[PDB]
RNA sequence: CGAAGGUGUGCUGUGAGGCAUGCUGGAGGUAUCAGAAGUGCGAAUGCUGACAUAAGUAACGAUAAAGCGGGUGAAAAGCCCGCUCGCCGGAAGACCAAGGGUUCCUGUCCAACGUUAAUCGGGGCAGGGUGAGUCGACCCCUAAGGCGAGGCCGAAAGGCGU
RNA sequence: AGGACCGAACCGACUAAUGUUGAAAAAUUAGCGGAUGACUUGUGGCUGGGGGUGAAAGGCCAAUCAAACCGGGAGAUAGCU
RNA sequence: CCCGGCGAGGGGAGUGAAAAAGAACCUGAAACCGUGUACGUACAAGCAGUGGGAGCACGCUUAGGCGUGUGACUGCGUACC
RNA sequence: GGUUAAGCGACUAAGCGUACACGGUGGAUGCCCUGGCAGUCAGAGGCGAUGAAGGACGUGCUAAUCUGCGAUAAGCGUCGG
């Protein structure tokens, strides 16, 4: 069957990606949050 | 103070597991099971210090009837004789020596039967 | 379907009673080789009753 | 049940059943010496052996008859020109079973089948 | 003399090896052998190679004879289990354990 | 000249418990009287880990199908070679995009991984391998749509839009 | 010419059987419907939770839908077990 | 050094206070799984114990109807929360 | 003494049980702290277009990761210790 997750990097990255959480106020808060956290990977991007 | 209960606890358990032991399975392996078992048994041994002392009587009696009926009387017209006679000997003895004194048996009879005469 | 209750260690090595495997009861002994083998079966070095059976 | 009943099914179709004892009767005869399968082993005389006989008289139809059943000419050239003749007075038992033991990957009992007059 | 070796982290269920553990305690060594080698089993070619050992383990550091070796013990231990995932129906996921097994067999003379 | 702990034994107390000591253990322990508590577990379809049971049972994943010879090897139904057989053939062949990212090739190893064995492998280790003016991207151009200097609007955040 | 006819790809899913700790958290097999259209499909884009979208089944909105998911208020409250 | 497949694993030798500290490594409980020994068990019915109790085995003692383990047979007895 | 009869009867353990001994599995317990928790006294309370926080890639006799550093790249100069 079709399941849910069907990858395209170019989508995946336009989401998720750094500057597509950068344009907004609130994805830069989840960069804050994640930066707090201590994540090794900040986003999905590469 | 934060206390560790390791030690009290495997000593807690290995008391039951030890009142256990001879028991089948999990009864003897298990403290759960175990405990349950030894519960049991001493809620038994206590019914059984008094159920010893019926059932011995019981044996007893039953002996002296086997005895006074070979010598031509029954355990109640014995005992009975017996009292008629202040003979105050009991039950336990009176079974040792019908099995182990049969001549003394037999003149504890005629002394019974000489009291209903 | 399924148990209501655990089944015993006991029950358990009473099926395992008929788990033993039989030994061969005894191997055969070539006539000419001298060789152990199975009976109605060609030595290890391919010799049989006394004949060399096999090439190698 | 099974009474009476002769040929062993070996978890085959009859068509791929044909095929093997097919290709088996003429590895056998081609080379005089297969290690196979003991149950096998023993259904492939009633394939081979039939085929020697047959070959015992030289005629076009009989050769042809074999092709048929073997659908090799080096297969029926040796059974014609040399297992034949070398059979000529034989009286059947044509081959000869030798067990072998026990194959490896699934313990299979293993058995050599041979010409009986190999002379390598 | 007691001459011990051991297979330990033998890739078989003990329950297994036993079977065939079973086949050769209390025997002559070279009986032992024999019942190995046509004991149709995974397992006889693991206890096999054990027998083997200690029996040149016998020779080379604890003595000489052969012809006087008995298999005076012979056990087989439970080892550690490694444990996989076999994936079921319906996103179900199993435990299944691959058993493994220490196997000592302990030759002597005496 | 053997602490805690572990494991037995023997004695002892009405009980929770206590004392002694063998063995293990190999460095901590602690009387007494007071003091303070994360202070006592068998249950909560309790939590975590370990280990059982069913059971050496079901199953080993399309019923396209294998057979033999030779080779290598500790070992070969499964690897290599070869002869046949059978299956697909608008595909079960071939070339890509997407996606994945070294799975490619070679040598070497077989613990684990592979629903079996494995000498084989998309497995482990090592080394090698991707060569562009013309292919493609980048690039020029724009679509939907997005962002949007100023601007209009909006408690703030922001929204719309030239 | 045709929301035309038969019928492969393609899109679907009427029946039966299998399967029901599956090969598969919806499939397989044999048949079945549509198959130039109100068709189908690729790539990208927009619509965001009392909101969307809905040839309307309360259907669908990441195996979740009579109000998604995540985190928070939060150790809500639980005259109940 | 030896068995093993120039394996895994093991036995020796050696190191060390110790390898019953050998890297799966301080201590090393329990469940759980085994080997060995003693006793019991194949005419026997049920919470598997308890009270009684032979026999057998094994340690004491000096005779002494004591210890340990087992437990035929028999009275009673339907777990826990 | 022999036979026959008729009573009675040990010795079996495929396996199982209980106990003890020796092991395996497992990693509790105790002992241990380079790590954490809560505070006290003091400090410093900001960093950033002289390009931050945080990252990516690189940098060694270096195959990897960590730490440090930034093509002057586990480091350069200078003044002191
Ligand atoms: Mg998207
Ligand atoms: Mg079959
Ligand atoms: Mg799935
Ligand atoms: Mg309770
Ligand atoms: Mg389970
Ligand atoms: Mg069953
Ligand atoms: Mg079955
Ligand atoms: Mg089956
Ligand atoms: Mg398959
Ligand atoms: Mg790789
Ligand atoms: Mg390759
Ligand atoms: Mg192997
Ligand atoms: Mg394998
Ligand atoms: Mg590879
Ligand atoms: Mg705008
Ligand atoms: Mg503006
Ligand atoms: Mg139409
Ligand atoms: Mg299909
Ligand atoms: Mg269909
Ligand atoms: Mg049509
Ligand atoms: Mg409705
Ligand atoms: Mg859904
Ligand atoms: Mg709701
Ligand atoms: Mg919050
Ligand atoms: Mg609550
Ligand atoms: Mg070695
Ligand atoms: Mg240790
Ligand atoms: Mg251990
Ligand atoms: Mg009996
Ligand atoms: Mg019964
Ligand atoms: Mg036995
Ligand atoms: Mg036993
Ligand atoms: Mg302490
Ligand atoms: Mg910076």
């Amino acid at each position: 069957m079709k399941r849910t997750f069907q990858p395209s990097v170019l989508k995946r990255n336009r989401s998720h990606g750094f500057r597509a959480r950068m344009a907004t106020k609130n994805g830069r808060q989840v960069l804050a949050r994640r930066r707090a956290k201590g994540r090794a990977r900040l986003t999905v991007s590469k | 103070a934060r206390v560790k209960r390791g030690v009290i606890a495997r000593a807690r358990h290995k008391k039951i597991l030890k009142q256990a032991k001879g028991y089948y399975g999990a009864r003897s392996r298990v403290y759960r099971v175990a405990f349950q078992a030894v519960i049991k048994a001493g809620q038994y041994a206590y019914r059984d210090r008094r159920q010893r002392k019926r059932q011995f009587r019981q044996l007893w009696i039953a002996r002296i009837n086997a005895a006074a009926r070979q010598n031509g009387i029954s355990y109640s017209k014995f005992i009975n004789g017996l009292k008629k006679a202040s003979v105050e000997i009991d039950r336990k003895i009176l079974a040792d020596i019908a099995v182990f004194d049969k001549v003394a048996f037999t003149a504890l009879v005629e002394k019974a039967k000489a009291a209903l005469a | 379907a399924v148990q209501q209750n655990k089944p015993t260690r006991s029950k358990r090595g009473m099926r395992r009673s008929h788990d033993a495997l039989t030994a061969v009861t005894s191997l055969s002994v070539d006539k000419t080789s001298g060789e152990k083998h199975l009976r109605h079966h060609i030595t290890a070095d391919g010799y049989y009753r006394g004949r060399k059976v096999i090439a190698k | 049940m099974r009474h009476r009943k002769s040929g062993r099914q070996l978890n085959r179709n009859s068509s791929h059943r044909q095929a093997m004892f097919r290709n088996m009767a003429g590895s056998l005869v081609r080379h005089e010496i297969i290690k196979t399968t003991l149950p096998k082993a023993k259904e492939l005389r009633r394939v081979v052996e039939p085929l020697i006989t047959l070959a015992k008289t030289d005629s076009v139809a009989n050769r042809r008859l074999a092709f048929a059943r073997t659908r090799d000419n080096e297969i029926v050239a040796k059974l014609f020109n040399e297992l034949g003749p070398r059979f000529a007075s034989r009286a059947g038992g044509y081959t000869r079973i030798l067990k072998c033991g026990f194959r490896a990957g699934d313990n299979a009992p293993m058995a050599y089948i041979e010409l009986v007059d190999r002379s390598e | 003399m007691e001459t011990i070796a051991k297979h330990r982290h033998a890739r078989s269920s003990a329950q297994k090896v036993r079977l065939v553990a079973d086949l050769i305690r209390g025997k002559k060594v070279s009986q032992a052998l024999d019942i190995l080698t046509y004991t149709n089993k995974k397992a006889a070619v693991l206890v096999k190679k054990v027998l083997e050992s200690a029996i040149a383990n016998a020779e080379h550091n604890d003595g000489a004879d052969i012809d006087d070796l008995k298999v005076t013990k012979i056990f087989v231990d439970e080892g550690p289990s490694m444990k996989r995932i076999m994936p079921r129906a319906k996103g179900r996921a199993d435990r299944i354990l691959k058993r493994t097994s220490h196997i000592t067999v302990v030759v002597s003379d005496r």
